[PDB]
């Protein structure tokens, strides 16, 4: 029921891992999954973002890698989901 | 910012008091400075800190967060074409 | 790996040099709630790193000027006199 | 005391400062004749940077703007003394 929107950024994360290792783009779709539902808590260990982050969440996809994302009532936005180098 | 003298004797309000308001307690003795969390708002910062602590991370996360903040470049997707896709 | 609040309450002098000392965090748990016993120093030392990154074209210029740094073929010599001189003194 | 090098974006911060506010630039170069004489203490908050960043330091111009630098037993170099948005 919420929807769900990419900033440009996070879809060619999603791209990527879709072409890197797919179970990891599972795991991210899982992930989205649950944050629609309730973004705000359950899998993946959902952290609310500090100082400059506030207002923004991650949860973890890998030990490396966060799906960092925004939540409201009607929507939610996904930031990121690759660790950069 | 106090003693850890004081902070020894009133450690148990204290920890009430950091998982209330959620700021840190500063605390200083011979030994060094100390800061006191909650575990919650701990694990928040390393969390914040981590994203933030490779300039290349930082510099995409946060210029995502500006186009975010400007609200007029994200697309949207279901997430059944996202299961699709990902199969 | 947590202790209690009541051994950390006991232990708390202690607790402060070695958080300090192995630059490792204590984890404490109690009937309020949990807590987290750190160096104040790292704490700010890591919000500093942290401040001067969350600028995408800081971390931009920061990392470029680190980088010449390294290869160490662009740095130049300049005497504080001179500095004082056009700046018209220093305070 | 020690010799002083700047890299050449610090320098044009500087000429920067010279130019906007001569106060600033004056507070620059209080910061580097102490940088000079006692690296690591004095104004300005000295702080160890971390990660990646690891070996450099900052003192603080204004609460806004950094001065970061590294500092040896011979020399000690500026990269930045101006933040940038």
């Amino acid at each position: 029921v919420r929807s769900v929107n990419f900033d440009p950024d996070a879809w060619e994360d999603f791209l990527f891992w879709l072409a890197a290792d797919r179970k990891t783009a599972r795991r991210i779709t899982r992930l989205i999954g649950e944050i629609q539902r309730d973004p705000f808590s359950g899998i993946g260990k959902p952290e609310p973002l500090q100082g400059e982050l506030s207002g923004y969440w991650s949860r973890r996809i890998d030990d490396e890698h966060r799906l960092v994302y925004r939540a409201g009532d009607d929507e939610v936005t996904m930031l990121k989901a690759r660790y950069h180098y | 910012s106090i003693s850890a003298s004081e902070a020894r004797q009133r450690l148990f309000p204290l920890i009430e008091q950091v998982n209330t308001d959620h700021q840190p307690v500063r605390i200083t003795s011979r030994a060094g400075d100390a800061v006191l969390m909650s575990a919650d708002d701990y694990d928040a910062w390393q969390e914040t800190v981590y994203l933030l602590r490779s300039p290349e991370n930082a510099r995409r996360l946060m210029e995502a967060v500006a186009r975010d903040k400007a609200g007029h470049s994200a697309f949207t997707k279901s997430v059944d074409e996202l299961r699709e896709m990902a199969g």
